[PDB]
Order: structure tokens, then C-alpha cells, then sequence
């Protein structure tokens, strides 16, 4: 929202198992007295991380011809005609 | 190119053109001849690649 950061919490393990499953941040240090609300300082540190990130784009393109929505009174009131629309083609000066 | 040949013929049979003959013919008889081939080409490729792939638009 604002002021507020995000953690994942249960990652951190080290024993019996292999480094290539030894990976990422515990955090339950940081669960004092059982809260999951907890003020903190966030700094800047100094080098750069890489991710195995699966998707690149965040947005969509307003590519409505993806996923079409619609509200709730169109679909109630309006025809199929006006929120579910298919693609139409000229023939002889005819669609 | 083909107006060009007709025309010359005419000319010739009728006794118009001098230092004209069967080669002057026979070279404009084969350039004609490439080209027609060539405008086939054209045609055809025009044709395949709408009909290979025929998304309904177009």
C-alpha cells in the first residue's frame, strides 16, 4: 500500500540436503513473539541480484481481443453485440 | 512489347521498313516470350501465399 514491505517467510534451511536446495531467506527471526507485523529500516546495499523470473511483461497492451470483460448491467441489459463481439469480414460490400 | 512486334510487321509486309529482318523478329519474339513467363511467376505467387495460409481477412 504505502510504508509497507512484503516477506516471504520459510526458506532458510541448512541442514541434510544439497546447496542447490540450500536456497533463499528464512525470516522467522523476525517473528517476535509471534507477530507478523513488524517496523522496520530498509537501506540500500550495494550489488545486483539475477532472477529465474518465468514471465517478462507486466502489462497488457489493451489486447482486448484477449481477455474481454465487461460489467455486470452491460451483460444484464446490453446485447451479446456490444461485450462479446466477434470479428467480421467484407465479402461483396457486405460484412 | 507484343504492339511493338505487330506493328513492325505490318510495316514490313507492307514495304515500309528497310534493314529489318527474321532477327530483329526473332530477338523481340524471345524478349516477349521471358516476360510472359515472368508475369506467371507473379500471378502464381500471389495466389499461393493467400491460399497457403488463408487468414479469413483478405
Amino acid at each position: 500500500a504505502v510504508g509497507t514491505v512484503g516477506l516471504a517467510v520459510g526458506y532458510g534451511r541448512k541442514a541434510a540436503l544439497k546447496e542447490e536446495m540450500q536456497v533463499g531467506i528464512n525470516a522467522y527471526a523476525l517473528y517476535k513473539n509471534f507477530n507478523s507485523v513488524q517496523s522496520i529500516t530498509l537501506a540500500k546495499a550495494n550489488g545486483e541480484h539475477e532472477f529465474a523470473c518465468v514471465q517478462g511483461q507486466k502489462t497488457l497492451m489493451g489486447r482486448g481481443d484477449i481477455i474481454k470483460e465487461t460489467t455486470l448491467e452491460i451483460f444484464n441489459t446490453q446485447d451479446a453485440k456490444h461485450w462479446n463481439e466477434q470479428p467480421m469480414v467484407s465479402l461483396d460490400h457486405q460484412e | 512489347i507484343t504492339s511493338i512486334a505487330l506493328i513492325t510487321i505490318y510495316l514490313k509486309s507492307k514495304g515500309y521498313l528497310e534493314y529489318v529482318n527474321t532477327s530483329h523478329i526473332h530477338d523481340l519474339a524471345k524478349f516477349m516470350f521471358g516476360i510472359s513467363v515472368f508475369w506467371t511467376y507473379l500471378w502464381f505467387s500471389q495466389f499461393m501465399l493467400i491460399w497457403y495460409a488463408n487468414i479469413p481477412e483478405e
